[PDB]
């Protein structure tokens, strides 16, 4: 029929990092980490003693809820949802979009996902039901515990009457929301997408919940507990942050003078059908998903020019992902970088996707690699440009093409195709 | 003696003054929550929550649904005395 | 063959009303409805007091979860996932599609939801990890918390390894779950979709949270709680259930012999964007979706002959939909079917999209159209054929062409047009 072209237009990002995107982007090239060490009593008894969080206060670069949400909104809804509308007005901020007109709100939808509900919130309704009764029980119970109430406040606040559509698949929520975008967009039924992550479920009862499913590193040292590709990695290190992406027609990017940073090209989806929590040892998923994402966007992979990974510092997993690598794109694939941020911004479950549709663009953007942290040496399976330690300049002899993978419990996994113009 | 009216309307209003979402200066007796403050039924349910602690017993939901302004909260509260 | 055609080729049903597509079918068109009342010693402080329930037990209609999981299986896996499974068993079981060759996995993808995690397993887990330790947390416990475990679990079972999708939308999970898995097809990702909804979160601590939330009939007679379009509706009655649907590329559905139900033709979405609680009076969002959804399809409104209305029994939102459907119909809306189910099934949350979608799907198979319970007494302003009652035969000679409307929280609302080959 026809096929209209996708860009993106604005950023927001919450992070581990800090909060702003030029800010983000200078700390996490820079090789600096989000991962600090817990403290508190009510973690104590835990395997894991490590998290990353979102800086809080009045700094810049600090998150402070009073900058994006009122006093009554504050205590009415989750803290995923705080941080979700924050990125949500950095990004609209950063993409010069208010839409004023009815045209212009129809043409605009959501797409803003949460990868888990905070179980603290289940926990202290149930038991303030249990003690003091159905007469204490607040009405906001329901709400804070909906996946798309996100995606409901920014609609409200910014008039955006398009295509609304919340997705909640754990690990690959953001890579999901950023892909059907995308789609809806190509496809005619909006103009404007805004899109993206938030997760903010670190608590004693879901560090204890991933803990006992051997996920988590039990590296006490934050410095060193989230090292993906690296020998002696043992699990991932959780992390909280939202990150929205405005995504755009072309045209209409163009015609409305707006600055873009990339344009999306290509969306695969596989499943391994395996195994529920080990990946495909080969990596048969990852290849497949990542190849479906290639044939979306109409380009070979010796077009590929960088991967952000989704190795999350685990054995088995960042294995898998670089077999599927090293067979999809063969001798090509010495020819190519990858890396996984993890090792800055920790794992960010059900944002972790669209932070990293974040890092992709503007890796093309500014045609820069951030690095893998911690990564000091490799054994020789890992034989590939791994960006360690330290930032490259990206170099390649056409466009800059970049893939950016989302793994996810069940063996789901996510594809974005993303390339400079 | 248990209560006037003169001073049940006075917590009532004390009560709506302290919630975060009416705005003091338009809250009169017999404004409207939805219509003239701008409220919603999640809103009044807190506002009612309120008033159970305030006076100290318990409103049935059917009977709480109808209270859509401060007068009529008033009367109800009132019921149990003349 | 950029945009190719999707049909129906399979239903798969566990609902109050039993279990099984032929059974489910002519109990609904006969007026059986599945609400009963609360029976349980934690339900007297809540002001709910009926509910529906999926019949377990092994005389016909019943569900019986070991037909189709093993006894290890229920202790690891939530009552949502297993009716998950169940639902999808008997759907690809009624498709005749049993994946064994690489090339048709690979064709074959998943896509369903869970509208809502069940509350209770947080709740025990969190006073089991408060008064007995880290130590008695079961490693079980996160994966039976995550949305998209269905789909893994559905997955792996049939070896689908195609796209992999889980929504959670709430109340419009299983629209969107089915609209998404049409538009996948649609653009050539997959030939086959298993798709639907799943929600099993009837419990003390949810009632009370949506009886706080002001969502739920008081009314104390099961036979009479829940009465869309009636003059005294008072809040919608909850349900569990699953449903699945297979969908199919149009050609790939003929060359095997499969019988086909009916062909999906077109999805919209739009967002209301005015307040999170109450629908737009107007029932202006209401209205954009059902038109994105004609001109998705390509069709006029003059073509439509059945509505399956979301109408849950709510006072503003049976009358915003009622509302929306004059505006676009016109002269038409006297010409239509309008009738809402949910006085047969409750309101199924994550699973009332997909359920209704199966249902709709079987209007067009048949010319007969489900009534609406209860509606002995009708207003004014609701003038419409609401197939009161008793259902109705409805045979055009024409394409019989039908919509299912489905509205969330948050202001987001999902039409399917669905039609008859
Ligand atoms: C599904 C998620 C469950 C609800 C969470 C509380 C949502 C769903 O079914 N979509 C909406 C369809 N129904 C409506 O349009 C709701 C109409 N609203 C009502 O009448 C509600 O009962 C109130 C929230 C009480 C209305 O609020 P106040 O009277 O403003």
């Amino acid at each position: 029929r026809l096929h209209r072209r996708v860009v993106i237009t604005g950023i927001g990002l919450v992070t581990p990092l800090g909060v702003g995107t030029h800010l983000v982007w200078d700390r996490l090239i820079g090789g600096e980490s989000g991962i600090v060490s817990l403290v508190g009593e009510e973690y104590k008894s835990i395997p894991c003693s490590v998290a990353a969080y979102v800086p809080r206060g009045s700094d810049e670069g600090q998150f402070n809820e009073q900058n994006f949400v009122s006093k009554s909104d504050i205590k009415s809804m989750s803290s995923p949802t705080i941080m979700a509308i924050g990125a949500a007005e950095l990004a609209m901020k950063d993409s010069g979009w208010h839409p004023q007109s009815e045209a212009d709100q129809v043409a605009t939808g959501v797409a803003i996902g949460m990868g888990m509900i905070p179980l603290e919130v289940v926990s202290e309704t149930a038991l303030n039901f249990q003690t003091k009764g159905y007469n204490k029980v607040s009405p906001f119970f329901v709400p804070k515990i909906l996946v798309n109430m996100a995606a409901g406040q920014v609609s409200i606040r910014y008039k955006l009457k398009g295509p609304n559509h919340a997705v909640s698949t754990a690990c690959t929520t953001g890579a999901h929301a950023v892909g059907d975008s995308f789609r809806f967009i190509a496809h005619g039924d909006a103009d404007v997408m805004v899109a993206g992550g938030t997760d903010s479920c670190i608590s004693p009862l879901s560090l204890a919940g991933f803990s006992r499913a051997r996920a988590l590193s039990t590296n006490s040292d934050p410095k060193l507990a989230c090292r993906p590709f690296h020998p002696k990695r043992d699990g991932f290190v959780m992390g909280e942050g939202a990150a929205v992406l405005v995504l755009e027609e072309y045209e209409h990017a163009v015609q409305r003078r707006a600055r873009i940073y990339a344009e999306v090209l290509g969306y695969g989806l596989s499943g391994d059908a395996g195994h529920i929590t080990a990946p495909d040892p080969e990596g048969e998923g990852a290849l497949r998903c990542m190849a479906a994402a290639l044939k979306d966007a109409g380009v070979q992979p010796e077009e590929i020019s960088y991967i952000n990974a989704h190795a999350t510092s685990t054995p088995l997993g960042d294995a898998a992902e670089n077999k599927a690598i090293k067979h999809l794109f063969k001798d090509h694939a010495y020819a190519l970088a990858v890396s996984s941020t993890k090792g800055a911004t920790g794992h960010l479950l059900g944002a972790a996707g669209a932070v990293e549709a974040a890092f992709t663009t503007l890796a093309c953007y500014y045609q820069k690699l951030p690095p893998t942290l911690n990564l000091d040496c490799s054994e020789p399976e890992f034989d590939l440009n791994y960006v360690p330690l330290k930032a490259q300049e990206w170099k390649t002899e056409k466009r800059f093409i970049g893939l950016t993978n989302s793994f996810g419990f069940g063996g789901t996994n996510a594809t974005l195709c993303i390339a400079g113009l | 003696p248990p209560l006037t009216l003169e001073g049940i309307q006075d917590r009532v209003l004390y009560v709506l003054k302290l919630y975060d979402k009416i705005d003091p200066e338009k809250l009169s007796v017999n404004s409207h929550f939805m219509k003239d403050l701008g409220l919603d039924s999640l809103d009044q349910v807190e506002i009612i929550m309120a008033m159970e602690d305030e006076f100290g017993f318990e409103i049935p939901d059917i009977d709480a649904e109808k209270l859509m302004c401060p007068q009529e909260i008033v009367d109800y509260i009132a019921d149990k005395k003349d």
